[PDB]
């Protein structure tokens, strides 16, 4: 019948940069979770607050599918309560998160000889992100006392840096694609269920 | 930022019941995906896990210490707490609370509670039968090389805590270990090196704090 | 029950050196091992988790590796701040056990003590007890002999001493010897002199006072 567009998310051709991550809303359909966990094609697969086995027995009002690309040594920051540049400045998860975090290596897709410098990450911010914040401001960061007024310089850094994924890098520095499924059920009626 | 504070009785007495609690700040135990845990470390010796507990209440205990302890959570005050039964002389320790990393399920459904991600400062608990007692604070009066200090003599039990100019002066300080005089009370000395051009102009006051008897003393030191 | 054996127990090494500590697990524990550092008088700090992942804000010289039953922590280039005790912990299943701990001491160049003596204060003499403080500040190695003499009467049994921990910044020790007698015995004499004998000194430096601004 009307299946949930998970292929749209995991099998998409374009992935966003982590600082400007992309959120897909999923509702009014039936989702086969078994297609996900029954697969070792994934390198990380951790669910928080529910067990994936018990997923087909539950119904939700929304599933949000946030997806972005970071290097592999940072996938360990896509968890509740983690710290580091990715966790604090790009994608924060909340202390009480109910969802899953699925990642797989994509060196053969996101590396180009000489470097894929099209993937960015935020490096500076004056404060941590709030959970599920998404901050795309390109305002010059004042690291000193000099107001920077849209001009880079001494103590005046542009807050996004590039990744530069080369196919030769060690695995800690290869690009990984990440999807983060949130299983929210608000004060709506449950509209995202599993099969028979 | 998540931070964790320990609160506990300065001492207990043999075969009694020991109780400490941990007040979580900057994050809520309610609905959070972390186990919260207790670790003890007797003086000079290594760490020992005691147990950990989820917000729900589900617990895990160290087998060697299960049955003498039960820990619980007050999700409403944002605290958890340990109660350790029939204390021996052995259980004299610093007791540490800690936040685990976020607990998760793997692809197959297996549950992991993970490692100790954050630690509290730890509260020392002395098993004893002794007179809780505040300390006497006598000042130690003073090429540019000046030494001045405090003498914190005859108090019980550990610990005492010393700062200089309410935390203003921290560089060049040396707070010494307590020596246990044969009198049964601890004796200690705190000192600081200062430029000898400071002996008259800048104020030097040591801030002493003996938690087990609720003592605070400020002693100014002048030539 | 998994039991962890950590070697070595202690460890001397100089700044800039490379040091590696070993953790052996009695059974396979996959990569579920974490490494903790504990600077004197503080709580443990997580350094490494999942055997080899470095926690945020931990120096880049710290690295861990291993899987199964043999693991290592390696400080690439020793720093004086890196003086601490290092513990490894397995977090496989729900039986948590630590190692006995590796204490890391810093080897340093010989250094000589700045010496100070503090007369027993006015307010303390009112209480009936007099204590004379002799301070040895910032020296290396830890070994040192403090001898009290009250008018060249060599004292025995009227003093205790207390060594500090190696400093986070210069890796030196400090020492306090304190001599206590009754107020009665204290005023019966004139010349108080603690004699500091140390390797970093040509010949023993003695610092003294005479009672009551004398
Ligand atoms: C993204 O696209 C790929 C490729 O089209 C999908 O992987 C493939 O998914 C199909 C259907 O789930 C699998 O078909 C299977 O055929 C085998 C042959 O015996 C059998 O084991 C199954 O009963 C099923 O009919 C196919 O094996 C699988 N290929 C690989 C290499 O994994 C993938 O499902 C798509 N992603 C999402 C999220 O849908």
């Amino acid at each position: 019948t009307n299946l949930c567009p998970f292929g749209e998310v995991f099998n998409a051709t374009r992935f966003a940069s982590v600082y400007a991550w992309n959120r897909k809303r999923i509702s009014n359909c039936v989702a086969d979770y078994s297609v996900l966990y029954n697969s070792a094609s994934f390198s990380t697969f951790k669910c928080y607050g529910v067990s994936p086995t018990k997923l087909n027995d539950l119904c939700f009002t929304n599933v949000y599918a946030d997806s972005f690309v970071i290097r592999g040594d940072e996938v360990r920051q896509i968890a509740p309560g983690q710290t580091g540049k990715i966790a604090d400045y790009n994608y924060k998860l909340p202390d009480d998160f109910t969802g899953c975090v699925i990642a797989w290596n994509s060196n053969n897709l996101d590396s180009k000889v000489g470097g894929n410098y099209n993937y960015l990450y935020r490096l500076f911010r004056k404060s941590n992100l709030k959970p599920f914040e998404r901050d795309i401001s390109t305002e010059i960061y004042q690291a000193g006392s000099t107001p920077c007024n849209g001009v880079e310089g001494f103590n005046c850094y542009f807050p996004l840096q590039s990744y530069g994924f080369q196919p030769t890098n060690g695995v800690g520095y290869q690009p990984y694609r990440v999807v983060v499924l949130s299983f929210e059920l608000l004060h709506a009626p449950a509209t995202v269920c599993g099969p028979k | 930022q998540v931070q964790l504070q320990e609160s506990g009785p300065g001492l207990v007495k043999p075969s009694e019941t020991l109780s400490v609690t941990c007040t979580v700040s900057g994050g809520s135990i309610s609905s959070s995906r972390y186990y919260w845990g207790w670790i003890r470390q007797p003086p000079g010796k290594g760490l020992e896990w005691i147990g950990s507990i989820y917000y729900s209440g589900s617990t895990y205990y160290n087998p060697s210490l299960k049955s003498r302890v039960t820990i619980s959570v007050d999700t409403s005050k944002n605290q958890f707490s340990l109660k350790l039964s029939s204390v021996t002389a052995a259980d004299t320790a610093v007791y540490y609370c800690a936040r685990h990393a976020a607990a998760y399920y793997d692809r197959s459904g297996y549950y992991f509670i993970e490692y100790f991600q954050h630690w509290g400062q730890g509260t020392l608990v002395t098993v004893s039968s002794a007179s809780t007692k505040g300390p006497s604070v006598f000042p130690l009066a003073p090429g540019g090389t000046a030494a001045l200090g405090c003498l914190v003599k005859d108090y019980f039990p550990e610990p005492v805590t010393v700062s200089w100019n309410s935390g203003a002066l921290t560089s060049g300080v040396h707070t010494f270990p307590a020596v246990l005089q044969s009198s049964g009370l601890y004796s200690l000395s705190s000192v600081v090196t200062v430029p000898s051009s400071s002996l008259g102009t800048q104020t030097y006051i040591c801030n002493v704090n003996h938690k087990p008897s609720n003592t605070k003393v400020d002693k100014r030191v002048e030539p | 029950d998994i039991q962890m054996t950590q070697s070595p127990s202690t460890l001397s090494a100089s700044v800039g050196d490379s040091v590696t500590i070993t953790c052996r697990a009695s059974q396979s524990i996959s990569s579920w091992l974490a490494w903790y550092q504990q600077k004197p008088g503080k709580a443990p700090k997580l350094l490494i988790y999942k055997a080899s992942s470095l926690e945020s804000g931990v120096p880049s010289r710290f690295s861990g590796s291993g899987s199964g039953t043999e693991f290592t922590l390696t400080i690439s280039s020793l720093q004086p701040d890196d003086f601490a005790t290092y513990y490894c912990q397995q977090y496989n299943n729900y039986r948590y056990t630590f190692g006995q701990g590796t204490k890391l001491e810093i080897k340093r160049t010989v250094a000589a003590p700045s010496v100070f003596i503090f007369p027993p204060s006015d307010e303390q003499l009112k209480s009936g007890t007099a204590s004379v403080v002799c301070l040895l500040n910032n020296f290396y190695p830890r070994e040192a002999k403090v001898q009290w003499k009250v008018d060249n009467a060599l004292q025995s049994g009227n003093s205790q001493e207390s060594v500090t921990e190696q400093d986070s910044k210069d890796s030196t020790y400090s020492l306090s010897s304190t001599l206590t007698l009754s107020k009665a015995d204290y005023e019966k004499h004139k010349v108080y002199a603690c004699e500091v004998t140390h390797q970093g000194l040509s010949s023993p430096v003695t610092k003294s006072f005479n009672r009551g601004e004398c």
